[PDB]
């Protein structure tokens, strides 16, 4: 899927 | 008065080091309810136990809600646990959406509080919009994206486009359009925007939001680059 | 006939891939307590779903027992009291499958390579039980892993080639009982070197091939750093 | 610490 924030 | 409001903090982050997250989100959620204003660390601590805890549930709710689609009773037995799952996920959700409508964002000053904390408030809305099915649907869609909209806005005449908050904001806000409110059109439209202008002051980053401020333009881009 | 002991291998197999090895465990749990004996495929899962979620308690409790001593009071006791919570909650896993192996997995398998396997199973939970076991009770838990283990090598000594993985894997961590535990690093390498230089000899032989292999490094890898 | 089976 899409990406987004992580840490 | 009952408790000890710094004890929790670590605790926390004794929950952490032993990578026992749903640990950590309970001590942050009483730290959270509080009242007190979250510090830049307890911020985080917050954000990444809670981001931890519905992680591992987003992800098995896609594992399990695939093998579901691809016998009845077969198919049952994979049904039933992905609502297992689905509710167990809905609320973590609901707690963190709570922890932030009426302890969080309500009370924070840096602009970009405000922006973190709403973001992450349609962060979690997007999430309870993913496995939310049905009617109420709709409803839990528009909520994201307000949530992301009131941020997206506050950052848009708060922080520079190389700034990682407003650059993640950007991100997950564009993710939202693509995915959830299945407008791949205004998808890339933030995406690019947010990544140019992010470019412009690029050779600014001082040494220090330098990383985080690429790592996500990265993402930004490839993102672009896999939609087109 | 209160239930499906098929469906609960199924549900053990969609707990796997959505990674949720408490489930996994439950569901294997479920279909041991049912009586037939292990098949190779259920008795892995069953194997891998208690070693995964022991596994996550055995690191958080030196994670948590470690941070506790370093900052060795009411700053040390949130850790003692956290370590202890966990304690016991590793405590718990390995009662349940101790108890699954001695009642139900043991004594109900012929193939000696499944009264090796489990029997080292056996051997080894016992030894996490003797790792954050404590006090007086202790020597006991940590005779209860060494003879279970010897039972064990005694048996594949008997019945594997020193290059099949299993009995290879059973002096790994046999050998590591000795080091660790019962405090001995001279037998510690002893069968350390003695199970692996018998693996070399038909070396030349192993489909177990990669596995053996693997397991031979970590048993040199051993040898070495001891 | 020191190696032990794996998977």
């Amino acid at each position: 899927k899409s990406a987004t924030t992580t840490v | 008065g009952s408790m000890d409001k710094n004890e929790l903090v670590q605790k926390a982050k004794l929950a952490e080091q032993a990578e026992r997250y749903d640990d950590m989100a309970a001590c942050m959620k009483s730290v959270t309810e509080q009242g007190a204003e979250l510090s830049n660390e307890e911020r985080n601590l917050l954000s990444v136990a809670y981001k931890n805890v519905v992680g591992a549930r987003r992800s098995s709710w896609r594992v399990v809600s695939s093998i579901e689609q691809k016998a009845e009773k077969k198919q049952q037995m994979a049904r039933e646990y992905r609502e297992k799952i689905e509710t167990e996920l809905r609320d973590i959700c609901n707690d963190v959406l709570s922890l932030l409508e009426k302890f969080l964002i309500p009370n924070a000053s840096q602009a970009e509080s405000k922006v973190f904390y709403l973001k992450m408030k349609g962060d979690y809305y997007r999430y309870l919009a993913e496995v939310a099915a049905g009617d109420d649907k709709k409803g839990i869609v528009d909520q994201s994206q307000q949530a992301y909209q009131e941020a997206f806005e506050i950052s848009k005449k708060e922080m520079q486009p190389t700034h990682p908050i407003r650059l993640g904001l950007a991100l997950n806000f564009s993710v939202f359009y693509y995915e959830i409110l299945n407008s791949p059109e205004k998808a890339c439209s933030l995406a690019k925007t947010a990544f140019d202008e992010a470019i412009a002051e690029l050779d600014t980053l001082s040494e220090e939001s330098y990383k985080d401020s690429t790592l996500i333009m990265q993402l930004l881009r490839d993102n672009l680059t896999l939609w087109t």
